[PDB]
């Protein structure tokens, strides 16, 4: 009977879409998120903040703290295992 | 402050100090020793759904990790031939098993008191058999416990007596062989083969602790 128009509808039809809810949800996990590593705090100073850089970072991550732990029992021969039970 | 309760801090300065020190990477993975206990926590949280899930498995997970990492760092530093290693009592063994079946029946006797007493006669065994039954099924109940508790501490005690022992073999073999050379070096084949040995049993009876613990808590929760 006339000229239907539905070329421009979309200003209250981009809201029940499957993909806006999406679209809404992944553009704010983005404007917040650190843009080249910033903020790692890659400087630790904790008590043992030298600990803290050599085996407790985890790069080495093997058994010399376990082997620093027996040296020091090794280091207590005379404090525990003798003049001592 | 006795050998045990020093050991005991001991215990404690070694655990924070795997895990809780790294805490820098804000990931799942950057350090091999996040790896290294997510890897026991995941073989005992499966292990928890296969054992005790259902309802409540997770409910009770905490239980059989800290009694898994309690055994577990108690059995690694065992070895060393000096390794006056709890106290060479490993009287409270036997006193943690005695307080986790006591425990283990409270639980049984509050969420199903008199029907706690059911538990003795799983399927069949009918009137003629039931009073040979409750007595098998009430004295094993005991039975186990006990028996948890001392295999663990003995063997221990077993281990560590089989390094003194051995040991002083080696020594009377060092010491009157002049010129030979298979006399010592053998002994401490041995020595090696049977510290590994005792390093290698604590690991799993260790988890046989954990597998039992979490096998008693299944009948408590569960009726069968």
């Amino acid at each position: 009977v006339s000229t239907l128009i539905p070329p421009k509808v979309v200003s209250s039809k981009n809201i029940g879409s499957a993909p806006n809810a999406k679209r809404i949800a992944n553009v704010v996990h983005f404007y917040k998120s650190l843009p080249q590593g910033p903020a790692p705090a890659i400087k630790a100073n904790t008590r043992l903040a030298r600990y803290k850089a050599k085996y407790f970072d985890g790069d080495n991550a093997s058994g010399k703290p376990l082997w620093h732990f027996a040296l020091g029992i090794i280091a207590f021969g005379y404090s525990m295992e003798y003049y001592f039970h | 402050l006795t050998t045990f309760s020093l050991y005991t801090i001991i215990v404690l300065l070694v655990i924070t100090s795997l895990y809780t020190l790294t805490n820098n990477n804000n990931k799942i993975i950057g350090s091999r020793w996040l790896i290294s206990q997510e890897a026991i926590y995941d073989t005992i949280m499966n292990m928890t759904k296969g054992q005790i899930g259902g309802k409540n498995w997770g409910l009770y997970f905490p239980m059989i990790f800290t009694l898994f990492m309690f055994i577990f760092i108690a059995n690694l530093i065992s070895m060393i031939p000096y390794s006056f290693a709890l106290s060479a009592h490993l009287v409270f063994i036997i006193s943690l098993s005695i307080v986790i079946w006591l425990g283990n029946t409270i639980l049984g006797l509050y969420k199903h008191g008199w029907v706690f007493f059911s538990l003795f006669v799983p399927a069949g065994t009918p009137l003629p058999l039931v009073p040979l039954l409750v007595i098998i099924e009430t004295l094993s109940y005991f039975a186990r416990a006990i028996s948890l508790g001392l295999r663990l501490g003995s063997n221990i005690l077993a281990g560590h007596l089989l390094m003194v022992i051995l040991a002083g073999l080696t020594f009377n073999f060092m010491l009157i062989n002049l010129f030979t050379l298979v006399f010592g070096f053998v002994p401490l084949a041995m020595i090696l083969a049977i510290m590994m040995l005792e390093f290698a049993i604590g690991i799993i009876q260790g988890y046989v602790w954990a597998i039992l613990t979490a096998s008693y808590l299944k009948d408590a929760v569960y009726l069968h």
